[PDB]
């Protein structure tokens, strides 16, 4: 990396800034209110006539 | 009559959470120093941009307001009122009384006289202060209750405004009105425009101090 | 490349570089970096 | 219709429902309703906290919000806290570690080995030696002082002795 | 013990400078929003 970076075959001695690096998301969440209402989808769907 | 509020009439403006900073905020809000009306005890007023509204007693004689463009059928209006129960929020097209009112046997409402249509229905000494406001089909209310140590002369300090309620109308308003608790057996009105403030933030977060930034060279 | 077919009237604004279609998002897809004619012409008569 | 029960498929009753979902110019109106994962903690994860979107780590904290008050940020206005919607507790948001990865070379005419400096990182979320520049794997801490050769940072340096 | 302005200053200076770099990822600059999840997400990639 650090002959990719300095462009060369050869390297002198030092310290070289050859990457940059960080941690990965494990996974996803996802949060909402509670429930209620959700509308009641009974009433035209459940008529009796 | 008319009077002076000094510094009256903040609310937080959003839901977000500041601990100790000094934040600035564009946003409807009275301005410091301000000629608000003041009504003894009542008549139809305008709405134009958001309404502060205080009133002070012991009894309850401010019972809700009403608001809308017509206050009348042929167009919807929103209905706020308060029983000696609680508080009935609604929203239908209604026929008016053009002096509203609600008595106090404790029988009462000669409010309206038709509730068609209905859209939304809900049911269930002092200074109590109200920031009304109208945006995107949103009904917003603030309010703050604070207890005075005089009966009914409005008072000076900071005290900012939590919000209340949330309703998706759509409902137009123009005009408004207030109602009252009549005798058979105090209040004011200002108007909010586009300022600019400086919110002092607690440590826990609440609103202590404001700047109003349009006052004087100061500010 | 020729890629020579029949399609209805409508969905000639469907062979196009970059868009969403029934047309195009199911039976015929041209990149976003195209690079070339389209030509089109009525048939009804053969 | 004379409907009666002993006909035949196609002619007896159906019932029928029409729904027209119509979308005016109005500021909104129903809608689904969300889904809701579990809440895990001390990971960089992807949230969504009602429409709140970022990715970090997630810390239980010692903040009090008011009880209207649904997210806290800071000066530079960057979310840091946020409350969720079903447990009412609030939530300290971390970003997830990140950093600057340098290698410490002796020369490459004078050997082939290398260090490598994980900048101000905990040596866990990466011979193993912690300095306050970060991270250091590769290099062996010895308890004399020389002059300094290659600058690591913090009051400490780096050389090739004595083949490592 | 009861004047180090010119070492202020510097801190100062370089303190109101990182400051405005952050405070410039949330202007749009002429686009729709700040954020490029609202941009993936209400958008086609064309
Ligand atoms: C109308 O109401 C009935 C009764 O509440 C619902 O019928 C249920 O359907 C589920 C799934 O098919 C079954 O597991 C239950 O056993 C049914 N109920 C009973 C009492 O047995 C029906 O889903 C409702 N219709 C709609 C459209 O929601
Ligand atoms: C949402 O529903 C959940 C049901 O899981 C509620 O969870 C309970 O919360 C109460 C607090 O009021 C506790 O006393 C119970 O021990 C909890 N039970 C479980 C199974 O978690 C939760 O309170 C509800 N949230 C809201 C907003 O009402
Ligand atoms: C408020 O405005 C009215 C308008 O005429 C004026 O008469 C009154 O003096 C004003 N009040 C104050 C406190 O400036
Ligand atoms: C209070 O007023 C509302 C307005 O409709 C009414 O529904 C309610 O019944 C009243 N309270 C009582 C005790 O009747
Ligand atoms: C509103 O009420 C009037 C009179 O009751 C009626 O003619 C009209 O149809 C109602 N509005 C709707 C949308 O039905
Ligand atoms: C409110 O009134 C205005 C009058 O200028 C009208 O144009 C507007 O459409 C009304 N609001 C709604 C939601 O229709
Ligand atoms: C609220 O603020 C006061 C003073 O700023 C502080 O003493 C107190 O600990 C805070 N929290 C409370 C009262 O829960
Ligand atoms: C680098 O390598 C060359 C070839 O082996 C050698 O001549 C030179 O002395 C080296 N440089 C040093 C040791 O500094
Ligand atoms: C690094 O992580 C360890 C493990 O929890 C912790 O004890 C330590 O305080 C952290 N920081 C340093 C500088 O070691
Ligand atoms: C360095 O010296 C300290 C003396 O306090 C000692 O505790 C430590 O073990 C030494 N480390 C090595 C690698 O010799």
């Amino acid at each position: 990396e650090t002959k990719c970076t300095l462009k060369s075959f050869t390297v002198e001695k030092g310290i070289y800034q050859t990457s940059n690096f960080r941690v990965q998301p494990t996974e996803s969440i996802v949060r909402f209110p509670n429930i209620t209402n959700l509308c009641p989808f009974g009433e035209v769907f459940n008529a009796t006539r | 009559a008319y009077t002076n509020s000094f510094t009256r009439g903040v609310y937080y403006p959003d839901k977000v959470f500041r601990s100790s900073v000094l934040h600035s905020t564009q946003d409807l809000f009275l301005p410091f120093f301000s000629n608000v009306t003041w009504f003894h005890a009542n008549p139809v007023l305008p709405f134009n941009d958001g309404v502060y509204f205080a009133s002070t007693e012991k009894s309850n004689i401010i019972r809700g307001w009403i608001f809308g463009t017509t206050l009348d059928s042929k167009t919807q209006s929103l209905l706020i009122v308060n029983n000696a129960t609680n508080v009935v929020i609604k929203v239908c097209e209604f026929q008016f009384c053009n002096d509203p009112f609600l008595g106090v046997m404790e029988s009462e409402f000669r409010v309206y006289s038709s509730a068609n249509n209905c859209t939304f229905e809900y049911v269930s000494k002092n200074l109590r202060e109200f920031v009304f406001k109208n945006i995107d089909g949103y009904f917003k209310i603030y309010s703050k209750h604070t207890p005075i140590n005089l009966v009914r002369d409005l008072p000076q300090g900071f005290s900012a405004l939590e919000p209340l309620v949330d309703l998706p109308i759509g409902i137009n308003i123009t005009r408004f009105q207030t109602l009252l608790a009549l005798h058979r057996s105090a209040y004011y009105v200002g108007y909010l425009q586009p300022r600019t403030f400086l919110l002092k933030y607690n440590e826990n977060g609440t609103i202590t101090d404001a700047v109003d930034c349009a006052l004087d060279p100061l500010s | 490349y020729a890629d020579s077919f029949v399609i209805r009237g409508d969905e000639v604004r469907q062979i196009a570089p970059g868009q969403t279609g029934k047309i195009a998002d199911y039976n015929y897809k041209l990149p976003d970096d195209f690079t070339g004619c389209v030509i089109a012409w009525n048939s009804n008569n053969l | 219709y004379g409907f009666q029960p002993t006909n035949g498929v196609g002619y007896q009753p159906y019932r029928v429902v029409v729904l027209s979902f119509e979308l005016l110019h109005a500021p909104a109106t129903v809608c689904g309703p969300k889904k809701s994962t579990n809440l895990v903690k001390n990971k960089c994860v992807n949230f969504n906290f009602n429409g709140l979107t970022g990715t970090g780590v997630l810390t239980e904290s010692n903040k009090k919000f008011l009880p209207f008050q649904q997210f806290g940020r800071d000066i530079a206005d960057t979310t840091d806290a946020v409350r969720d919607p079903q447990t009412l507790e609030i939530l300290d948001i971390t970003p997830c570690s990140f950093g600057g990865v340098s290698v410490i070379t002796p020369g490459t005419n004078t050997s082939n080995q290398v260090a490598v400096l994980y900048q101000d990182v905990n040596c866990t979320e990466v011979n193993v030696f912690q300095t306050r520049a970060g991270c250091l794997i590769g290099a062996e801490h010895v308890n004399n002082s020389y002059e300094c050769d290659i600058p690591i940072g913090a009051g400490i340096c780096a050389s090739y002795q004595t083949q490592s | 013990s009861s004047a180090l302005g010119k070492l202020q200053d510097v801190v100062n200076q370089n303190a109101q400078a990182l400051n405005t770099l952050v405070k410039q990822l949330s202007s749009n600059f002429g686009a729709i929003s700040s954020v490029l999840n609202d941009i993936l997400s209400r958008l086609d990639p064309p």
